[PDB]
């Protein structure tokens, strides 16, 4: 705390106030803070997720390679994982052990989607846009920013009709038609 | 002199007659390049059912997760029984009943 | 799935065979025909009622077919989806027949 | 479904990129799975690193048509669209009759004021899976264009030695039923990615007793296409040719529809190579 | 400061842009005022949004269309097209809703194609 | 092509051939015109340009 | 007629000049790197 | 095989493994010992030598 002289330091080598070992590097603050997460609880929400796919993808793997219930079930698991969006491709079974991670349900959320979209400039002006309340999917709003938005569902993350965001891309383009209110 | 690719080939009877009898023998030996229409171990059914309630576990949470938009499991022929009984009894309780026929059809008895 | 309420049975069970979530269903005046569309495939399904079997599948909207209904005295139907359109099928009776209302 | 198609066409090329990227891992993985089946020694790359074992703990419990048409091989027959070019002859509209009375489950279009960009729209939002485009040359029909629908490929052809069953002479009308199929020496990979083209617009599972076969067969890159009806006699068979004959040359086959001519290449024929009189199939 | 209200009208290949503006009451189509469209048969077509609602919905706004693309008929669509949205729409923004409501009653009860273009074909039968 | 023979004839004899450019840009001999006597059709690897000269090679 | 005659005894040819110069290639190679080796095998035990 | 369950199964893999990989792999990478601290490793050692 005060840059400890040589003596000190060879003294006292295990004293850290800040990083400890149970925080396991700070990756609860540092995923939340590359993936802008509002409440504090939500990475180790994931993280639970995580750890029942993984456990489930350990005991599941130690059942014999070549028996029917094996194989059925890590297929199940892996075209839900990937039309969940969580998993990238359905390629190996080790992407249920390796490739599954809170980082990847993570990047699965709604300003996330928003962002690859296109549809903000960065995570954090998506969140605010739709606390602001402008981003629908499908034909009802979304508020909150944990939404997680599967293959499927994320055709459909649009603005909402009257938004001034979408006025401001038509008229940018000079499209606007206030015909139908944008 | 040089000739780029060789020449669209001339149907003669003789061309036309080998692929007559390449036929013949295709469709007398039925050979045609068709379209296809489209108890275990102790320890191991308990490790089975270890990971089958692991499974529907994971997949509820993984459901209400994903706000039930997801994507059905396949199918399962299955086969339930269903003994015979009357409608009052499969009903829940309360003072009424609707309607006092039996589980079973006239066909199925 | 069907439920015959006088033996309080299931005793028919449609699916595709796309295993796709069905989100609206309607049903023929003279129970021959359910359709049910869903809210990810764009298609109407429609399978018959006496012999299980899937009819046919309804294409045409390019969006999630959002609502449907029998029209309970012509027998034609009236889809409308998401794709701001609605949708008027005459199954019945050699015509097979569509007609798109934006 | 604009949206959604085109997503589906982005997610599908990356995981075929995905796949030929990390195919190494497919081959690795099946040297260890035979040097556990006989005994035998690890090479040193594969021994040496940890995480391709651990890896494999998993990857142990994994293990014909192509990628387009695999969803829907044999479980739904096809929804084919004869279509000529643009203001078309009449031999040529006679031609796309016959060409729709080749193949069942095909209905013919009338062409003309139809962008092929909404005509690709059109078809594959009604939901056909292929299309046939016809090209003409005073009457001689020259081309022939075949389309497979979700995003799938083209295979362009020029046909050649065209005789018409209208042309020949008032001979009756023909079967329509369900007809066998007979491909002839397709050996190279080529080959086979043609015969799935050619085959999956057909029905599927014809009758044992049908009686109407349609053959196409390679010879020196000229599919040489004949359609026959037959009786089963008793000392052999006898076949009668009904239905009009030519060549089929391929000269593209690339991996989008008709519209864009953006599309990757899979196939087009290098007609001005050192080489181009030697191989076929080149 | 000033309201203003732009819509669109679209047949075949014609594309025709409506400003709708608080004004004196000129109506003018690519700088010409609207009783110089032609071909002249069909400049009731271009009249009939003003005449079925009456010129006194027009007196206070002032329209100026540009037109571009397709051919005669496909430009007076166009030019139908735009006039009557813009209407509708500078009533829904600026005047009152229920003349806006009324003149969709008007527009649609006339033809439909005032305000919805058809826009996406064929059938493949 | 402009001159290289001098009448249809001469082109239907020389139908199919190979032919380039002095740039190296080969080609081949399409189809022997109709209007000009000695004039032909030849489709090249790419866009040839007016100052080139095509060649024949025969023995 | 005269252009697929040509072009098919061209590659006739060509074919077979193929097959003469690696079958000599390969048997200078095979029964005379025996011998080098045999005479390298004999000059290292020297 | 085919038939050993979970632990059994995934040590015997891995002996099977360590065991193919020791003829080619270089002898310090194929035998990594876990990060043990040093009076817990050499506790284990001496524990495990009573």
């Amino acid at each position: 705390v005060r840059k400890l002289k040589h003596h000190e330091q060879k003294l006292l080598k295990k004293v850290d106030f800040l990083e400890w070992k149970q925080d396991q590097g700070h990756r609860d603050t540092q995923v939340m803070r590359t993936y802008h997460i509002q409440n504090r609880e939500d990475y180790h929400k994931y993280n639970r997720i995580c750890g029942d796919i993984r456990r489930l993808a350990n005991k599941l793997s130690l059942l014999p390679p070549t028996d029917p219930f094996r194989r059925k079930h890590e297929q199940l698991l892996l075209d839900k994982l990937y039309a969940m969006g969580v998993l990238t491709t359905k390629s190996k079974i080790s992407d249920l052990e390796n490739k599954v991670t809170v980082s990847a349900i993570c990047r699965r959320r709604l300003p996330v989607i928003m962002h690859r979209l296109k549809m903000a400039e960065t995570i954090q002006d998506a969140v605010k846009f739709i606390e602001q309340g402008h981003v629908r999917v499908g034909p009802n709003l979304i508020n909150d920013p944990a939404y997680l938005v599967t293959r499927n569902m994320e055709d459909y993350v649009t603005w909402v009709d009257n938004s001034k965001i979408k006025k401001t891309l038509l008229r940018y383009r000079n499209q606007i038609d206030d015909f139908d209110f944008s | 002199f040089d000739r780029t690719a060789k020449p669209v080939p001339v149907i003669t009877s003789e061309v036309t007659e080998s692929l007559e009898d390449m036929i013949r023998r295709r469709i007398q030996d039925s050979n045609f390049d068709d379209l296809q229409r489209r108890a275990l171990s102790e320890e191991l059914q308990k490790a089975h059912s270890e990971i089958s309630e692991l499974y529907a576990n994971l997949v509820y949470k993984l459901d209400v997760l994903s706000s039930v938009h997801f994507v059905p499991k396949p199918a399962s022929t299955s086969l339930e029984i269903r003994v015979e009984t009357p409608t009052i009894s499969m009903e829940d309780a309360q003072p009424l009943y609707m309607s006092n026929a039996s589980s079973l059809a006239p066909q199925e008895i | 799935r069907a439920w015959d309420l006088i033996r309080y049975r299931n005793f028919r069970t449609f699916t595709g065979t796309e295993r796709i979530q069905f989100n609206c269903l309607a049903v023929d005046p003279s129970g021959e025909v359910v359709c049910a569309g869903s809210l990810d495939n764009f298609d109407i399904h429609v399978w018959s009622v006496q012999t299980g079997q899937l009819l046919d599948a309804l294409s045409g909207h390019e969006g999630p077919v959002s609502c449907l209904s029998f029209s309970q005295e012509n027998s034609v139907l009236a889809s409308a989806s998401w794709d701001k359109t609605i949708r008027i099928w005459s199954i019945f009776g050699r015509s097979q027949q569509v007609e798109p209302i934006e | 479904m604009l949206r959604r198609q085109a997503r589906e066409r982005r997610e599908y090329l990356y995981r075929k990129a995905q796949e030929l990227q990390d195919s190494q891992l497919q081959q690795k993985r099946q040297i260890i799975k035979q040097a556990l089946a006989q005994g035998k020694p690890l090479p040193k790359e594969l021994a040496e690193d940890e995480s391709l074992q651990k890896d494999f703990r998993y990857d142990q419990s994994l293990k014909q048509v192509d990628d387009e048409y695999a969803a829907t091989s044999g479980i739904m027959d096809p929804r084919i669209i004869v279509t000529t070019s643009r203001d078309p002859s009449t031999r040529l509209s006679q031609f796309a009759k016959e060409i729709k009375l080749l193949f069942p489950n095909a209905v013919r279009l009338n062409r003309g004021n139809y962008v092929m960009p909404n005509l690709v729209d059109a078809c594959k939002k009604s939901g056909t899976t292929d299309l046939v485009v016809l090209h003409e040359h005073r009457g001689v029909p020259t081309s022939l264009t075949i389309s497979h629908f979700p995003h799938g490929p083209t295979a362009q052809f020029s046909l050649h030695n065209v005789v018409m069953r209208h042309d020949i002479i008032n001979a009756g009308n023909q079967s329509e039923v369900n007809p066998h199929l007979i491909f002839d020496n397709f050996t190279t990979a080529l080959g086979k990615r043609v015969v799935c083209i050619l085959k999956h617009l057909f029905n599927a599972g014809p009758k044992k007793d049908s009686e109407r076969v349609i053959t196409f067969a390679n010879r020196g890159d000229f599919i040489s296409v004949r359609q026959h009806v037959y009786v089963r006699t008793r000392e052999g068979v006898e076949i009668a040719e009904v239905g009009p004959r030519f060549e089929m040359r391929l000269f593209e086959l690339r991996l989008g529809t008709l519209e864009n001519k953006d599309a990757d290449v899979e196939w087009q024929l290098r007609r001005f190579i050192r080489t181009a009189n030697k191989k076929d199939y080149l | 400061a000033v309201p203003s209200v732009q819509t669109f009208g679209k047949k075949k290949s014609a594309t025709a842009v409506a400003h709708v503006k608080a004004g004196k009451g000129l109506i003018k189509v690519n700088g010409s005022p609207i009783t110089l469209v032609e071909p002249e048969i069909l400049r009731f077509k271009v009249y009939e949004p003003l005449l079925l609602v009456g010129l006194d919905k027009f007196s206070n706004i002032d329209i100026r269309v540009r037109v571009t693309g397709g051919g005669h008929v496909s430009q007076v669509y166009a030019i139908r097209q735009a006039i009557a949205k813009g209407l509708v729409a500078y009533h829904q923004k600026y005047v009152d809703e229920q003349s806006k409501n009324e003149l969709k009653k008007a527009f649609t009860s006339y033809d439909r194609t005032l305000l919805i273009a058809d826009s996406r074909r064929p059938e493949p039968k | 092509i402009k001159d290289m023979f001098s009448s249809a004839m001469e082109v239907a004899r020389f139908e199919g051939a190979q032919i380039k450019t002095v740039s190296g840009i080969r080609g081949e001999i399409k189809r022997a015109l109709s209007k000009p006597e000695g004039h032909y059709r030849a489709a090249f690897e790419d866009k040839i340009l007016m100052s080139d000269i095509v060649i024949l090679r025969s023995w | 007629f005269e252009a697929r005659q040509r072009i098919e005894e061209k590659n006739k040819e060509s074919s077979d000049y193929h097959a003469k110069m690696a079958h000599i290639v390969n048997t200078i190679n095979t029964e005379e790197g025996a011998e080098k080796n045999k005479y390298e095998r004999e000059r290292k035990l020297r | 095989d085919d038939q050993v369950i979970g632990k059994a199964r995934s040590r015997t893999l891995e002996m099977r493994l360590n065991r193919l990989s020791r003829v080619n792999g270089h002898q310090d990478k194929i035998n990594k010992l876990e990060k043990v601290p040093m009076h817990i490793r050499r506790g284990m050692i001496d524990k495990h030598v009573k």
